[PDB]
């Protein structure tokens, strides 16, 4: 449906749309361009053009699968922060519900697979390249993300609690501890831990985890 | 281009295996390479003589396009399947359980003749299991020949076979670590003097070995069994070594998927703790549990050995959610006598936080329904439910004046469910009902309630009017093993609910009602199943008054009985003559009017009764045209329903002449076919029935269209 | 309470008095977890204990528990045993 | 239902994480440690000098364009540099020149013996941008070995009537100014190409040979380009009118109409019998050859008897 215009032609419509917001004619036009001159002057743009479009367009996958095809056909170009940065986003957005955003629901007992690999990817980003202009949002990304990880790891540490599964809330605890030491779900989990540990009758244990959470009241 | 049977999308992932993708570049080396590959499929399914000849053009810009001409020719039919060295069976009886067909019947127009070589290696495994669970247990297929007419439209089939001697089992000894469960295992391997050999059975036996040790945590245990054979006396001694292993420990419960639902909502359907001994029978309990949740379309199990570790696993539910709901909308009116709207909001997973909620109602010029139900299926962490339930309907017609038919009623009602067995479940709550009536055509037995009541209403005016409040105890019990919780095709459900009123109610009286619906699996595959489905329902009064005509049961309709006009079946009204209150111009009173007879003239206005049956047989067979990636998305069925409705307080000795509707002989029936859809508006049913046995005043309905889960 | 359907809350890892009685001081952790199994608790802070605790609950029948706690030194070697047979 | 323009820039989603609480350390009571961190979420510690939330740019950076020449393009913090065919001599100069004056830019300082200039101010026009952006430039045409190239830095930019300094918009305006430089004389040389091909006649003599698939074509001695649009009148001569193409892809697809005898020695050289169903046909690429191939409707390809009939001229049809 595309014309066969000339290349320059193309791809001033694509970025006319680009610019007008039109996303689903954009990412045509792009397509188009990208599929009927595959390595010309235009392929780099093209295929970050493409990856802006689908992640502004919901097509999240395709935007997955042009981020790979970017990153392992050019693992070297000076704009490969930007190919991670927006995968972190890409993944990140996986992991969120526009009608439960509206009711208020806290998401954080929900699968956290999408938060991880985000955490990932944005933790490659800000390791490989700190001086990029996307480091700070990318760290603060990493903030929300680790202590919502944390959250998901309370909420299971709390249900098995209600559950009287001891020796399961013990170890979850622990691996918190483990893995996020620095979250405010871990503090909130100490005392899920300390009651774990007395009702076993682990009076030792259940000792020690007062004195922690003794010495970091607050 | 070309292909008349091999898709393109099947082609399209057998080019990117080879490397030929859109995008890439072009390894004119393997061409060759994909041609052959190509013809060999063909070659597989019997169509020799096919060709797949591929044609790149030159594109500029240094492109090039790929055209693959696909000519196939004819298939090859097979013409003969030929066993030679069978002495103690026949050729025809062996080849009756094969998959590929020597010759196809007339009156069986669903199977063909063609050939393909992974159905005829099953087939020989297929033979080799007949002939070694006749106790032979040294059958050997010595060799297999597959021929082909010179002109490839004629392939021929061979197998050589030898059957050898019949042997019986002397006995199963089994040894090894046995890991303190001989004794269980004795039980397993339990044999009958002097039967015949079987490889079926020993393998179910060992099945059943591994089983039971995975029981008790050994999740991966080695089980072999080498049968030593005697040919002196042609008996056969089985030796089943057994090494339970390590005891295997639960590490770590993971669920994947559940982009919606809580993590909590999940877990607690688990039978297996997390950090506890291993049980396979409690993660097949759990998966069971959460198929029949109803809230994930797949539902999978995994149990992955932790990495540097001879003792922990963790298991890992994979699941596919679901659309729990449903949207029912609609409007009646438009314009006529002013404007109305419904409403049909149902969620099962609110939110994926478990709860039910529904709320639905209808507004109109005359009715202003309203009903709102919050459910907690967890209120405790056993499975204590706790339940709600709002209503509030009124029937005003819009004249504010006096011969209207005014009924306002409202009421609540608050329910506790809690399981007793892995299964069942009973509920017990209260609910406060006030009812309203004012204005009623006379008829007999509305009359008859209502004298039963105590009240003496005239028979001619149609002014009147009668309140009641109602307090009543709920009750119930379910019984739940269904294979899924959308479209079951295994298990049975049966549901009692009841209510009765406790004393100081306005009226006493007592209700009951039974579901019921089994799904028996026909098809291994469970893709044939047969639905036996039931309800039944009886009230009646306590004291010297009558159950309400407004509890009382309708029959015929989408959910009970597919065919008839929805609550049509069962007794019709009688009208007493009015003789006042009558609109001359209106022309919408009935035949017992001032304008019209001085007679208790019968009526076709269904009334319902207070006792009901209706039976329902449904034959499920998979979509005749449907890609099977949407195969459990939609749910095609025959189905044969019967329904009978009637008023055990009905006076055949007055009104003689009128219809005895005390009779439950009168049964309706009806038989069509259906179709459920799983739309984005939840569950749509289409159905067609024709309705051969009637009775008198029945609407019949043909097609019918209903919104949401009939039952 | 009492009649409603609780399922059995097994807890800890599989304790038989024969697996106990295989263990004895000087024992390596190695040989330990191979005569007893590896346990599912540990203590996270500065030292070197093991904890199996055999946790059963059958529902509305009372919880039993028997727990072994076995304290190693730097080294790995065991040194201290502690078995608890029913809970105070 | 509603928007606004800056939905555009904007990340989708909301600023929720910038309210996430920050992480604190634990302390070990003394006589006990707490347990040893794994290490896999540990965030390490940057600078927090860039944007957040929704003030940071996701639109993909400008890459400066090599449309003039394949040659190497590059940019580097404040300028871009772009290599061109071989090095054109002195011409490059004036070229770029020209290609300038086209868009009417002023130059206030020039350099034409050393290749540099300036330019000033210029107003920039983008749906994109809420407020438009505007700055100086220079450009210069410098030898970087065995080429020539053109290179250009962005004096600075303004938006509101405000400086800039992030790196961001210096890079976006920057190539911008590149792609415009270069999207102006690649459109001269694609015109001047366009008009030698034009002026260039093609024969239109056919032939039968096949090629490595084994299959005949209606072979044309021509480019791709003048074969493929002469193809459609051809067919259309012989009554196979076109109704889909695809000048990328190379697949056509005609109709069958009814021409007698008398038509068939008109034009199209006679009948090859093709006379039932919808057929398809491919074009090739060989800057003095063109395979034409054919295929039946039920998916096959036409025999070398079938389609010689039509070979004895087929010549004046184009």
């Amino acid at each position: 449906e595309v014309p066969d215009n000339p290349p320059n032609e193309i791809y001033a419509t694509a970025q006319q749309k680009l610019q007008d917001g039109n996303w689903r004619q954009a990412i045509t036009q792009l397509e188009a361009l990208d599929n009927r001159y595959p390595f010309g002057p235009y392929s780099q743009q093209v295929q970050l053009d493409l990856i802006y479009a689908y992640y502004k367009n919901a097509d999240l996958p395709l935007a997955q699968a042009a981020i790979d095809r970017f990153i392992r056909l050019n693992p070297t170009h000076p704009n490969i922060d930007y190919v991670m940065y927006m995968r972190g986003l890409t993944n990140m957005a996986l992991d969120d519900s526009a009608l439960q955003g509206f009711f208020g629901v806290d998401r954080s007992d929900r699968d956290p697979q999408h938060a991880r690999a985000a955490f990932s990817d944005f933790s490659k980003l800000v390791r490989g390249y700190p001086n990029s202009q996307y480091t700070t949002d990318a760290t603060k990304r990493l903030v929300f993300l680790k202590d919502r990880l944390a959250k998901y790891e309370y909420s299971v540490a709390e249900y098995y609690t209600e559950r009287g599964a001891w020796v399961a809330v013990v170890n979850r605890v622990e691996g918190m501890l483990r893995d996020y030491p620095d979250t405010q779900a871990t503090r909130d989990a100490l005392p899920l831990m300390e009651n774990a540990y007395r009702q076993m009758q682990m009076n030792a244990q259940a000792e020690k985890v007062a004195k922690i959470i003794a010495a970091n009241s607050s | 281009s070309g292909n008349k049977s091999v898709k393109d999308d099947m082609l399209k992932q057998n080019l990117e295996a080879s490397g030929v993708r859109v995008g890439e570049s072009l390894d004119r080396t393997t061409i060759a390479d994909i041609e052959k590959g190509l013809e060999d499929f063909y070659y597989s399914v019997g169509k020799y003589s096919a060709s797949v000849k591929a044609v790149v053009t030159p594109l500029p810009r240094n492109r090039v396009d790929l055209k693959l001409v696909f000519q196939e020719g004819v298939s090859a039919e097979i013409q003969q399947i030929n066993i030679v060295g069978n002495h103690a069976f026949t050729t025809d009886e062996l080849i009756s359980h094969f998959q590929l067909r020597d010759e196809v019947p007339w009156w069986n127009v669903v199977g063909d003749r063609k050939y393909q070589k992974q159905k005829l290696a099953g087939d020989l495994e297929t033979l080799r299991s007949y002939y070694l669970d006749r106790g032979y247990a040294r059958f050997n297929i010595d060799s297999t020949q597959v021929s082909l007419t010179p002109d490839k439209k004629g392939i021929y089939v061979t197998v050589n076979i030898t059957e050898g001697d019949q042997y019986k089992l002397s006995g199963v000894e089994v040894s090894g670590n046995l890991a303190g469960h001989s004794a269980e295992i004795e039980q397993l391997t339990k044999i009958e003097p002097g039967e015949l050999y079987n490889g079926t059975k020993v393998t179910k036996m060992e099945d059943d070995i591994k089983k039971l040790l995975g029981r008790y945590g050994y999740a991966y245990p080695r089980v072999q069994s080498m049968p030593e054979i005697n040919d002196a006396d042609k008996t056969v001694k089985l030796r089943v070594n057994v090494d339970a292993g390590n005891r295997f420990y639960v590490r770590k419960i993971r669920f994947e998927g559940n982009d919606t639902s809580k993590d909590a909502v999940l877990r607690r359907e688990m039978r297996q703790m997390e950090g506890a001994w291993l049980g396979s029978d409690l993660v097949d309990q759990g998966k069971e549990r959460l198929n029949r949740l109803g809230f994930f379309e797949t539902v999978d199990t995994d149990t992955q050995r932790v990495p540097g570790s001879p003792d922990q696993v963790d298991v890992v539910y994979k699941v596919k959610e679901r659309n729990t709901g449903s949207f029912n909308f609609g409007i009646g009116y438009g314009t006529e006598s002013g404007v109305s709207f419904q409403a049909g909001v149902q969620q099962d997973n609110w939110l994926g936080t478990g709860y039910a909620v529904g709320i639905n109602g209808t507004k109109n010029d005359y009715q202003t329904y309203a009903e709102l139900s919050v459910t907690n299926p967890y209120f405790t962490v056993d499975g204590v439910s706790l339940g709600g339930r709002l209503f509030y309907n009124d029937f005003q017609a819009d004249d504010a004046d006096l011969s209207d038919y005014t009924n306002k009623s409202y009421g609540t009602d608050v329910t506790l469910g809690f399981p007793i067995n892995e299964y069942n479940s009973l509920r017990a709550g209260l609910g406060y009902v006030h009812n309203s009536l004012s204005n009623m055509q006379p008829q007999v037995a509305m009359w008859r309630y209502l004298y039963s009541m105590g009240e003496h209403p005239s028979t001619s005016d149609q002014d009147n009017s009668f309140k009641t409040d109602d307090f009543t105890f709920n009750y119930g019990w379910t019984y739940n093993k269904l294979d899924r919780g959308y479209f079951p095709t295994d298990g049975s459900r049966v549901n009692l609910t009841g209510k009765v009123t406790i004393p100081g109610s306005d009226n006493e009286y007592y209700k009951v009602t039974l579901d019921t619906a089994t799904y028996v699996p026909i098809d291994d595959d469970h893709k044939w199943v047969v639905l036996g489905r039931t309800r039944w329902g009886y009230g009646d009064g306590l004291g010297g008054k009558e159950m309400p005509f407004y509890e009382n049961f309708y029959a015929g309709g989408s959910s009970t009985v597919r065919g008839f006009q929805s609550n049509t079946i069962g007794p019709k009204a009688v009208y007493f003559p009015h003789q006042a209150s009558n609109y001359d111009p209106d022309y919408d009173y009935e035949c017992a009017t001032q304008d019209g007879a001085k007679d208790l003239c019968k009526s076709d206005d269904a009334v319902g009764g207070n006792a009901m049956a209706v039976a329902s047989l449904e034959f499920i067979t998979p979509t005749p045209f449907i890609s099977d990636k949407y195969a459990n998305s939609v749910r095609t069925s025959f189905f044969w329903d019967m329904g009978t409705v009637w008023d055990t307080n009905w006076d055949s000795s007055q009104y003689s002449g009128y219809p005895d509707y005390s009779d439950p002989s009168n049964i309706r029936m009806s038989a069509g076919i259906a179709l459920q859809w799983m739309s984005p508006l939840g569950p749509l049913v289409f159905s067609y029935a024709q309705p051969f046995k009637k009775y008198d005043g029945d609407k019949a309905e043909q097609f019918q269209f209903n919104i949401g889960k009939t039952w | 309470e009492r009649v409603v359907y609780r399922p059995d809350i097994n807890q800890g890892n599989y304790l038989t008095a024969n697996d106990v009685s295989k263990i004895r001081v000087g024992m390596t952790q190695q040989q330990v977890a191979y005569a007893l199994g590896t346990p599912l608790m540990s203590d996270p802070f500065g030292t070197n204990t093991w904890f199996y605790v055999f946790r059963q609950q059958p529902g509305h029948e009372g919880v039993t528990q028997q727990t072994l706690t076995l304290t190693f030194n730097s080294s790995g070697v065991l040194t201290n045993i502690d078995n608890k047979p029913a809970l105070s | 239902c509603s928007s606004d323009s800056r939905y555009k820039r904007q990340v989708s989603g909301d600023e929720a994480y910038l309210e996430a609480a920050p992480l604190a350390e634990l302390h070990a009571p003394a006589g006990m440690i707490l347990p040893v961190t794994s290490g896999d979420y540990a965030i390490p510690v940057t600078n927090g000098s860039g944007a957040v939330g929704k003030a940071l740019d996701i639109r993909p950076p400008a890459q400066p364009l090599a449309l003039v020449s394949g040659a190497r393009t590059q940019f580097t913090g404040d300028t871009a540099s772009l290599l061109v065919e071989n090095g054109r001599g002195n011409t490059l100069w004036p070229q770029v020149v020209s290609v300038l004056q086209a868009k009417n830019y002023t130059i206030t300082q020039r350099d034409d013996a050393g290749q540099t200039l300036t330019t000033d101010w210029v107003q920039w026009n983008r749906l994109d941008e809420d407020e438009q952006y505007r700055g100086r430039y220079q450009i210069s045409v410098k030898p970087q070995g065995y080429q020539q190239a053109v290179t250009v830095k962005l004096l600075n930019l303004e938006q509101a009537g405000k400086p800039v300094a992030d790196a961001a918009s210096m890079q976006r305006y920057s190539t911008e100014m590149m792609n415009v430089i270069s999207a102006g004389l690649d459109k001269s040389a694609t015109d001047a190409a366009n008009a030698a091909q034009n002026r260039a006649s093609t024969t239109m003599d056919v032939q039968s040979a096949a090629d490595d698939t084994g299959l005949p074509m209606l072979v044309v001695r021509g480019p791709f380009n003048v074969v493929w649009q002469r193809l459609p009148a051809a067919l259309e001569k012989v009554g196979m009118k076109v109704t889909d193409s695809t000048r990328s892809q190379g697949n056509m697809a005609v109709t069958y109409k009814p021409l007698s005898d008398s038509d068939w020695q008109e034009l199209g050289a006679s009948d090859p019998g093709l006379a039932s169903g919808d057929y398809k046909l491919q074009v090739g690429d060989l800057d003095n050859r063109s395979s034409l191939q054919f295929i039946d409707p039920k998916g096959h390809t036409l025999t070398q008897s079938q389609n010689d009939a039509l070979v004895a001229v087929f010549q004046a049809a184009f």
